[PDB]
């Protein structure tokens, strides 16, 4: 029934700083099991990282250096934070934090994972716009008159972690659909990427949005980009 | 100590045609372990698929069938019914049950093994061709064709950039492709196709 969230898709930090991974669990009872935490090098098989207990007590996987990792858990803001001291090179990888989730009785249980955020460990400071920068696409008059259909694609580029996460809603019910994308492109140091989603004869007159999920959104925050009806 | 290496890396599916991706321990006894089974597609990442013994995520049932296979260790997943939405990576994770101590109720995880769908041998299909614009962006877009191979142009005197296109499998089980570039005559723009030794325009619609 719950679920956990992740929003940081992705968190950039240069050599030596020391980076804070959270993860919000919602839906689900956080006192009476543990939070865990997975770490997912490149190249590598998913592996346990580390965990805090309800109690309060931590363990972590065998050899795990020291002063290296820390975790804890709010219960009354339901989040846990994985923090990175010293984060390198070899810190790159996708961290995901996970629990079991109980169905109905004992012997029935489920681990459930967040999505996931990468951290990027690059050398030097970005002084620059790097937020997505949106592009609105509307159907072809043409098209209309075809399954009586219409197609929209926003398209962003010129975002640098190139980590990005594309999905489309109605304006009102904002239930996310079934829509497709390209792959990301690289731009000389930036990326590209764009979607399109083909409506139905009937949510023509509807409103429609391009949400977007980037590290560097202006404000920190999810960009919601505005498709007229028609 | 304990491994689990799925069978193939990639395995190529084709929509509705059954596939079945394998995945097998190389430490132990596959009965001391409950093996789950997880995947990443577009959109949804990391989702819940089975877990030893008929337990499945909401709307996995249906469609996928977890067993094993104690004879050689080796844990299953049968895709009945691929579609586009099962395109992604299976990643093959077991686990320990009820050690006699404070044991971690950690799993271990394998390679994943990324699966590929793409429409089954159906009969060609002329594409539509239409093309949306907005300031010197235009993008061209193919719909319904068959088979894959396809060339997208964007007819331009004075073209900026162009990007690579995307193919992707249509809800009827087809393919559809779109192409962006950026040009200066965007508004004279037109897409010309060039599918099945066939020449399509998007004037060929107006």
């Amino acid at each position: 029934a719950g679920h956990l969230e992740q929003p940081q898709i992705s968190s950039t930090k240069t050599l030596s700083k020391t980076a804070r991974l959270e993860c919000v669990v919602s839906g689900i009872t956080i006192s009476a099991t543990s939070v865990y935490w997975y770490r997912e090098r490149p190249g590598e098989v998913i592996q346990f990282l580390v965990s805090i207990s309800y109690d309060g007590t931590v363990r972590k996987e065998s050899g795990i250096p020291s002063g290296k990792f820390e975790v804890d858990r709010i219960p009354e803001t339901s989040t846990s934070t994985l923090t990175i001291h010293n984060v390198e090179k070899q810190d790159i990888a996708t961290y995901y934090c996970a629990l079991w989730e109980a169905q109905q009785e004992l012997g029935k249980k489920i681990k459930v994972f967040g999505p996931g955020t990468k951290l990027i460990i690059t050398d030097k400071q970005l002084d620059a716009d790097v937020s997505p920068k949106p592009t609105i696409f509307l159907p072809s008059i043409a098209e209309t008159k075809l399954q009586k259909a219409g197609t929209y694609l926003c398209l962003l580029e010129k975002f640098f972690p190139d980590v990005i996460k594309i999905h489309w809603e109605e304006k009102k019910s904002n239930t996310i659909l079934g829509s497709q994308e390209g792959n990301t492109m690289k731009t000389n140091d930036t990326y590209m990427k764009f979607s399109w989603l083909t409506v139905p004869e009937k949510s023509l007159d509807k409103e429609h949005r391009c949400i977007v999920r980037h590290e560097n959104n202006k404000n920190g925050v999810d960009q919601e980009i505005i498709f007229p009806p028609i | 100590a304990i491994e689990l290496v799925p069978e193939h890396q990639t395995v190529p599916v084709s929509i509705g045609v059954p596939a079945t991706l394998r995945c097998s321990m190389k430490g132990e006894a596959i009965g001391n372990y409950y093996i789950n089974w997880y995947r990443k597609t577009q959109g949804n990442t990391m989702t819940f698929i089975y877990r030893e013994k008929d337990i499945y995520g909401p709307g996995f049932k249906d469609n996928f069938q977890g067993d094993i296979d104690i004879a050689k260790n080796l844990a299953v997943l049968k895709i009945l019914a691929p579609s586009e939405r099962d395109e992604g990576s299976y990643y093959c994770a077991c686990d320990t049950l009820g050690m006699g101590g404070e044991y971690t109720d950690k799993l271990i995880f394998g390679k994943g093994t990324r699966v590929t769908v793409e429409p089954r041998s159906q009969p060609h299909t002329k594409p539509s061709v239409f093309v949306m614009k907005n300031g010197t962006n235009v993008a061209c877009l193919v719909k319904e064709f068959y088979p894959k191979d396809i060339r997208i142009n964007l007819v331009s005197s004075k073209k900026i950039t162009e990007f690579d296109p995307a193919i992707v499998i249509s809800p009827s089980g087809k393919y559809n492709a779109v192409k962006l570039g950026k040009y200066e005559d965007s508004n004279s723009v037109t897409c010309s196709v060039q599918h099945d030794n066939k020449t399509v325009h998007s004037t060929d619609f107006e």
